[PDB]
RNA sequence: UCCGGCUCUACCUGGCUGGAGGGCAGUGAGAAAAUGUUGUGGUUAGCGGAAAUGGCUUGGGAUGGCCUGCCGUAGACGGUGAGAGCCCGGUACGUGAAAACCCGACGUCUGUCUUGAUGGUGUUCCCGAGUAGCAGCGGGCCCGUGGAAUCUGCUGUGAAUCUGCCGGGACCACCCGGUAAGCCUGAAUACUUCCCAGUGACCGAUAGCGGAUUAGUACCGUGAGGGAAUGGUGAAAAGUACCCCGGGAGGGGAGUGAAAGAGUACCUGAAACCGUGCGCUUACAAUCCGUCAGAGCCCUCGACGUGUCGUGGGGUGAUGGCGUGCCU
RNA sequence: GGCGUCUGGGGGGAACGCGGGGAAGUGAAACAUCUCAGUACCCGUAGGAAGAGAAAACAAAAUGUGAUUCCGUGAGUAGUGG
């Protein structure tokens, strides 16, 4: 999904647009993620408050310098691996 | 005789092409062109619409119940058209809509459309759409903007002009056609018709010969 | 070509047969089973792939409106909280196979010709037999028995080998064409259980497959067989904590939600059908149930005063006149 | 005939192929010849296709074509038919 558990993302659409958070659960079969402090609901248990999954298209991976980007891939020729890179600055993310 | 001056993507005039009268000066014929384009669109249409008649629907081979004594209507099958789930009476079946339009009518309609375009000097000739060997949509878009400011354009280039076709492929209002595939519908759908010099010469050679 | 061994036996002459080059063909109809190397040749998983967190405003939400940029060999199509080329999957365009299989190619391999070839001269033999032909009874040919050729089944009879035989729509003569009773043969053609990729001036839940839901299911029949009905909360379940009436069901507050005139009996929510409330009317009256006049009452819009008309409008209608439902 | 040992077969499958058997409703305003129709159905067999195929052919005096198959015409014609 180009975004993984433990990544930090910026919400680019929805109610919580502009809020930064950390991906704690990823749902590849749903294209949804769980992000800290965004999309919080008020479930009636008393009435507790917790996050709800958000479509993976509404978030963007932030750079080392905190700027959102599309993520791309470069191939390392030494080991045959394949790492995620930022398209804004080229640095490794 | 109407004169078309060739333009290059560099922005300068190259030469001229003489448009023959019998190809670009015929009097447009509205009814003829209407018939030709209607036949064209009918040939395009595919009739893949079908229904099941009273005999193709499943089951219903046995006469249901007592004709008499019941006090009910007499029914010969459960698939009769008046029944829910029964067959269709006069429903669509697959068919071909193409028409056998005469050749002279088609050619005359094309000539009328092109002559209408040439009367209002909507015909342009260029040496090439872009500098060769590498497609570039920006350059082709700029060149087309210089040529015309209209919305829909028709680009007529040779089948070997791959770079130009790829260059103008992505533009929303551009439709690309080969010189031997010129037709009334595509001409009449376009505000401007930009010709390639080789394509223009090929069309003239095919017709005026 | 050369060498070798045989044509009763050896000698000198003509033919059969092996071994070396040289070819020539190949899994092919023309004989066959194999076995190797190679082809970014193909198929069977994939991977990369440009450009907006843009500004203002509406809004729960922007993917709307207005205004700025940018990519484009990519403005196909979908998704994303409402119409997205620049958010996501992708798209143009490039790339990728250990193994298996399929196509090629070059080889081992096999067969095969070389004991060979040419154009000349006058005669005997051979050229597909229970066959052709004929007759009887049928089939099928435009041809339904007809003057009925060609082809063909059963039953009888039954020839010739080239100056022989068959055909040219009865048949005969002459010309012409061909060579039966032996066998193989690719392409052009037909089709889609199944797999892959697409398309629609095709359907959109009584439609489209019988089957969008337990579908050849439930159910019916001894059996062969027949054969249904049933889609939509919301963007997210955030699916109503807690309190009250009640045995529960159900409801009222309270919350969630943009909306509960979205509460898992859930989009929209028509008609028939069933209520409740208000206005007018109706218990001396013979009614195809309306229509034309029409008092009274109620409501409403204008003008002037206090209620009283008007180029008014609506509801109900006591009462009078007329009036024999629709279709076939 | 028996005994032993090797190699095959058997059944399924939607359409298409080939070879056999073969209706009736219907039309003819009745009906039997005829039509329907060599259809429906049935039997035997395949192959990726099958079947056919290399003149005992046409043709008509042309010093003419040259295996088979399939497509268009010829042509609803020549004909054939209670």
């Amino acid at each position: 999904m180009k975004v993984h558990k433990g990544d930090t993302v910026l919400v680019i659409s929805g109610k919580d647009k502009g809020a930064k958070g950390k991906v704690l659960v990823a749902y590849p079969d749903r294209n949804k993620v769980l992000v800290e402090g965004v999309n919080r609901i008020k479930k009636h248990t008393g009435i507790v408050t917790q996050e709800a999954p958000i479509h993976v298209s509404n978030v963007m991976v932030v750079d080392s310098d905190g700027k959102p980007t599309r993520v791309g891939y470069r191939i390392d020729d030494e080991t045959g691996k394949k790492v995620r890179i930022a398209k804004t600055n080229g640095k490794d993310i | 005789t109407l004169k078309v001056d060739v333009k290059t993507p560099a922005g300068k005039t190259d030469g001229s092409v003489e448009l023959p009268a019998e190809l670009f000066d015929v009097e447009p014929n509205i009814a003829l062109m209407h018939q030709v384009v209607t036949a064209q669109l009918a040939a395009k249409r595919q009739g893949t619409h079908s229904t099941k008649t009273r005999g193709e629907v499943s089951g219903g081979g046995k006469k249901p119940y007592r004709q008499k004594g019941t006090g009910r209507a007499r029914q010969g099958s459960t698939r009769a058209p008046q029944f829910t789930g029964g067959g269709t009476v006069h429903g669509p079946k697959p068919r071909d809509y193409s028409q056998r339009t005469p050749k002279k009518m088609i050619a005359a309609a094309l000539r009328g459309a092109l002559s209408d375009r040439a009367r209002n000097d909507r015909i342009h000739a260029v040496t090439e759409l872009v500098e060769g060997q590498t497609p570039s949509t920006k350059s082709a878009k700029t060149f087309l903007g210089t040529l015309t400011e209209n919305k829909k354009v028709l680009v007529v280039i040779g089948r070997t002009d791959e770079v130009g076709a790829k260059s103008v492929r992505n533009l929303p209002g551009v439709h690309v056609i080969s010189p031997d595939q010129l037709n009334t519908y595509d001409v009449l759908n376009a505000d401007d018709v930009v010709f390639s010099v080789e394509a223009l010469n090929a069309y003239i050679s095919a017709n005026s010969k």
